[PDB]
């Protein structure tokens, strides 16, 4: 029945049919509106640009993210995003395609209830389902145990799984993510003479972060090296010229994931939250969790993050146990691959929330035996 | 592998030892009662004087030599990483030279496949098992495509430009083959023959219903398709054996024991056809049993998962499309994902295509059996013939025919011949048959053909001879 | 035909065929249920793990012993254990194989009756028999007189036998056994700061008890030595590193057998109960009983238990009397060897409880002359 798979995520919307190993449509989750008056008569601009077109018109619009950290904060933008994804990108009729939606752990139940209400009453999908990001990521990695770290653009969480049995009491959620890294990158680039304030320059700073940032294995030694030598400086091409040279700010920005005190946060780094989450589990499964540390999410794609995290965990873990971190090249699209794999399974066909069952059980059907 | 054609061995870089190739050595190296040299001479003589030339024959020999060569790379896993890297960069060079490809490019494509996400491209990590499955799938796919291309070339040579109308089809497919070590291939053959038997039963029911409508009276108007659809549903329908195997192929950590456990959890006791294996005559081992149309058949589970996975690499296919050889013709065209490809799915779709092709033609069934296991016509083994007759369903077919009223005779001929049963047009025939002390429930009156139960005509005619 | 010799015991089920030299299948008698929920769909975990399989999944299962002190409390778990033993560990169909069961002395008649009923109905064995765990242990030692002490994991009984004639009035049963020692080790390990509370950690504490614990010849002298010296401290490696060192708690755990007041018990020690049972018998058979003290069971495997027991009983016994304690290397499996020897006897073939006899005489036939 070629069921549909979607991944709202945060900052990027990726969707496609089940049974594939790659999303067919990937575009930012951005809705923008014009802020100037417009003098040309007859062209008839539309009142809202959604998706990839807002990036093309980035210099005349005001970009807004409908989701802050996983939770939707502007719903009308979410119906607009879903309509765009279903019609302009995939060109499909959602009246005969079951839709699988991926949602983060530890979120308000009203969020899932409203997602199901929108799917059933606005688009009239025959069936739907809501799943956890980490479980799908572990599907895509071809594993059955191991703590998985999923750091995207909205929220970073660790979910430990052993033999297909979750450990909910050890699930930890941290709101530090890529958006905070971009904000800190602006706050640390403002000291060189480069000021990025508008929402359009958000995208430029994000591109600089994606292209020129890396995680250093050591911090103090790297700072000493950069403070004397000029081998760490690189130049970037702004969309109009005036090349900018970034020095130690390229590895100082991702250090927030390991030193969250940079942005005033109270919590500890991911290298410590993962160790704590492992230690909250039982003593008989800590070996497999130590030896099957799985990474996913776009934020975990910094060159050198895996080595630094492995070094930190080995410093924390007992010296008599091996530490292995799995970082496949396709971390960013792992969740969608896992979702497609799950939707392609035939034993999953009886776990859909049907239209009749939803009508019988109301919006509270999500938290019942059907998940 | 025969040494009487040194040119092929020289250009194919073959050591003439079948044990040096894992694709061939794992089976039986050689057998008696055959001389493959004469068969090679016949085949290459047919290839030479035919529609096509010999350069493409040399290309096909090169392709089959490369297929033999794929069973040699090692693909050692890298240290402290799950990625796989090659070790024996010698047979890879030979294969690249045979296909005209770049050895480095082929190795990079095998180790690091590239997939298009959104509008960009990303690489995928693959360990030794994934690349082994990919190269096996590539080998089997290229072999099948080469065979299909050869068949198409022979066909294109064969035809002539006379107008064609309402062709006549001839088909030959092996029957219900049953051994003591039934496996996945035997299951596929049994499923194909099961579908063929279903088609035959449906055709027989259609003919019987046509006769009933001709005579205006329907006797036991129940379709025989449902009498046989149980096994097809157990095999083809979702939650069946094939679907469970397909979904187990994609599960992260799936083994054969898990496959058997899921089969038992899903079908043991739910369906009448599925049942526990039996231990008779000291057979090696069995895992599950089905009550097929020919009887109880027990299969084996080990090896199904490895031989069902068909992960077709795409970057290697793109490399194939850029070769200086016949690979462009073979791979001219190449939507379900590449990884989500299985032998069972392709077999099912091919069987469906064959069935939908055969449905449009009026069938004619011919059954062929071997009387003796040896070549001596004098002696014929009774158990073998019994098993083959049970598999072919000739007894089943005749019982289906005799279940209704197969005895039909013409009224006037009956009146003018069988009156001698008790010696001394519709109404006269009815009076004659009712005056011979015949129960009214046994016969059925019509207009042209009279329906008689099996045995009534035999008893009527055997007593008629006595009264002569 | 062949007969099966089983030994349910308490915490270790060992079984095999009659005539063999050693048991073919030995595995713990535990049943485990998944206490979590399970997020991965399609795997289809079984709802009950039985035998040594439950030991591999100690981190996602809760372990329950169907036998607490000799007697069976949960009967469905025991039926599952028996089915597993007959169909997986041995892979033999029991419809044509007589079975020889064992049980401890001084048990409720309901336990034996229900055991016989289950064996005759659920598995439909052609014949069955129940034997005392002490007579078999005496058989395996090649003796015909002398007391035997079968200190297992659930119960500790001392059965005196002279010239093949048992003395039912001198049988003494004590419930202090290996499980109580493991619980006391749990209690005293908290003294050093190590907390073992979960049922999975029970297996770990049992492992330390088996590996490191030993019986001291003199309790007070060893107390003085351990307090001043440090040569008694040994380290054990937990399944996740963080090695732990146990000192004075090494010989304190098995001292409970000789000092039952440690765990609040009022009864006297093993050495005193043995002497009391010796003097409970006649006066003309005390010499052979003194000279033929036989030890068996898993709990009697502590290094140096025989020497301490001999010293204590010699202190109790008259000075002009000879004392010998028989401690073969295979104390743990002595009962099964004796059972196999008994089932292999030709004269025993007329003592089986036939199915027709059971159907004629009801479940109470076992307490009759057919023991
Ligand atoms: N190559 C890269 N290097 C550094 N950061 C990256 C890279 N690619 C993506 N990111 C960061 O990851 C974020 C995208 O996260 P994403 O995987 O889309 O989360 P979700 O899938 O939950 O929406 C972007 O905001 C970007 O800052
Ligand atoms: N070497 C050893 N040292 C101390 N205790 C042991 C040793 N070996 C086994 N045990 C204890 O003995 C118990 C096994 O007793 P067992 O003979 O199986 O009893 P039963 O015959 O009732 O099943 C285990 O619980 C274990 O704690
Ligand atoms: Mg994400
Ligand atoms: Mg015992």
């Amino acid at each position: 029945t070629t069921a549909l798979v979607c991944d709202n995520g945060s900052g990027l919307v990726k969707a496609g049919f089940a049974g594939d190993d790659a999303p067919r449509a990937v575009f930012p989750s951005i809705v923008g509106r014009p802020r100037h008056q417009g003098v040309m008569v007859g062209m008839g601009q539309k009142d809202s640009y959604v998706g990839d077109e807002a990036q093309s018109k980035r210099g005349i619009l005001t970009l807004k993210y409908p989701i802050e950290h996983g939770i939707i904060t502007n719903w009308d933008d979410m119906e607009k995003i879903w309509h765009h994804t279903f019609y302009n990108e995939l060109r499909v009729a959602p009246e005969e395609h079951p839709t699988l939606l991926t949602e983060a752990p530890l979120n308000p139940k009203a969020n899932r209830e409203k997602m199901t209400q929108i799917m059933f009453e606005t688009f009239n999908v025959p069936a739907m389902y809501v799943a956890i990001q980490a479980v799908l990521s572990l599907y895509a990695s071809g594993r059955t145990t191991g703590i998985v770290l999923d750091s995207g653009d909205g929220v970073t969480h660790n979910v430990p799984i052993y033999e297909g049995y979750a450990l909910p009491h050890a699930i930890m959620r941290l709101d530090l993510a890529g958006r905070d890294l971009t904000d800190y990158l602006m706050k640390i680039l403002t000291e060189r003479g480069y000021s990025f304030v508008t929402t359009a320059e958000r995208e430029i700073v994000r591109d600089i972060k994606e292209k020129l940032c890396y995680v250093a294995l050591d911090f103090e030694n790297e700072m000493a090296t950069a403070a004397s030598s000029s081998s760490l400086e690189k130049s970037y091409e702004l969309p109009d010229g005036q090349v900018i040279t970034i020095g130690n700010e390229r590895f100082r920005c991702p250090e927030t994931l390991f030193q969250p005190s940079f942005i005033g946060m109270e919590s500890a780094g991911i290298h410590e939250t993962t160790y704590n989450s492992i230690m909250k589990c039982d003593i008989d499964i800590r070996k497999d969790l130590y030896a099957n540390n799985v990474l996913s999410g776009g934020t975990t794609m910094y060159p050198g993050i895996a080595d630094r995290m492995q070094k930190e965990i080995t410093a924390l873990a007992p010296s008599t146990m091996k530490i292995k971190i799995i970082a496949p090249p396709e971390r960013k699209y792992s969740v969608w691959i896992g979702g497609s794999i799950l939707a392609s399974l035939s034993t999953f066909q009886q776990m859909w929330i049907s239209k009749q069952e939803y009508d019988e059980a109301g919006p509270s059907i999500v938290h019942r035996k059907c998940f | 592998l025969s040494n009487k054609k040194p040119e092929l061995l020289d250009m194919l870089l073959i050591t003439n030892n079948p044990y040096d190739y894992a694709f061939i050595s794992q089976g039986e190296t050689t057998v008696a009662s055959i001389d493959d040299a004469e068969e090679l001479m016949a085949t290459d003589n047919a290839f030479d004087v035919l529609g096509f030339t010999s350069e493409e024959k040399n290309s096909m020999y090169k392709l089959t030599g490369a297929i033999m060569h794929f069973g040699n790379m090692k693909f050692k896993l890298k240290q402290r990483e799950e990625q796989a890297e090659p070790d024996g960069t010698e047979e890879a060079d030979k294969s690249a030279y045979l296909m005209g490809l770049n050895s480095a490019d082929l190795l990079k494509g095998l180790c690091h496949p590239r997939v298009k996400v959104g509008n960009e491209y990303v690489t995928k990590g693959q360990n030794v098992q994934q690349v082994i499955y990919a190269t096996g799938a590539l080998a089997k796919a290229v072999y099948e495509r080469m065979f299909n291309w050869m068949v198409t070339r022979i066909n294109a040579t064969l035809e002539t430009k006379q107008p064609r109308q309402y062709f006549i089809g001839v088909l030959d497919i092996a029957g219900f083959e049953i051994f003591d070590f039934n496996s996945f291939e035997q299951l596929c053959i049994n499923f194909t023959n099961e579908k063929l038997q279903q088609f035959f039963n449906h055709h027989m029911f259609v003919l019987e219903q046509e006769e009933y409508k001709k005579e205006g009276i329907e006797w036991t108007f129940i379709d025989f398709g449902m009498d046989l659809q149980a096994c097809i549903d157990l095999i083809e329908k979702p939650m069946g054996i094939m679907s469970i195997l397909e979904e187990e192929c994609m599960f992260p950590k799936a083994t054969d024991m898990t496959f058997k456990a899921k089969l038992f959890d899903n079908h043991l006791g739910k369906s009448a056809n599925f049942q526990k294996p039996r231990n008779i005559k000291g057979k090696p081992e069995a895992h599950f049993s089905l009550i097929h149309y020919a009887g109880i058949v027990d299969y084996n589970i080990i090896g199904w998962l490895q031989k069902n996975k068909d992960p077709l690499n795409e970057t290697v296919v793109g490399l194939y499309q850029k070769s200086s050889l016949k690979l462009l013709s073979t791979l001219f065209a190449n939507k379900k994902g590449s990884s989500f490809q299985t032998v069972s799915a392709l077999h099912r779709e091919n069987l469906n295509k064959l069935m939908t092709n055969l449905r449009s033609t009026h069938p004619h069934f011919v059954r062929c059996i071997i009387p003796n296991e040896t070549k001596s016509p004098g002696v014929m083994d009774n158990p073998l013939v019994m098993h083959q007759l049970r598999c072919n369903g000739v007894l089943e077919g005749i019982r289906i025919c005799r279940k209704g009223f197969p005895n039909r005779i013409l009224y006037g001929d009956f009146r003018q011949r069988y009156r001698i049963l008790n010696p001394a047009s519709r109404k006269g025939a009815e009076k004659l048959l009712s005056s011979l002390d015949i129960d009214h429930n046994q016969y059925k009156f019509g207009h042209t053909k009279v329906f008689f139960k099996a045995g009534l005509l035999g008893l009527l005619e055997e007593m008629r001879d006595e009264r002569l």
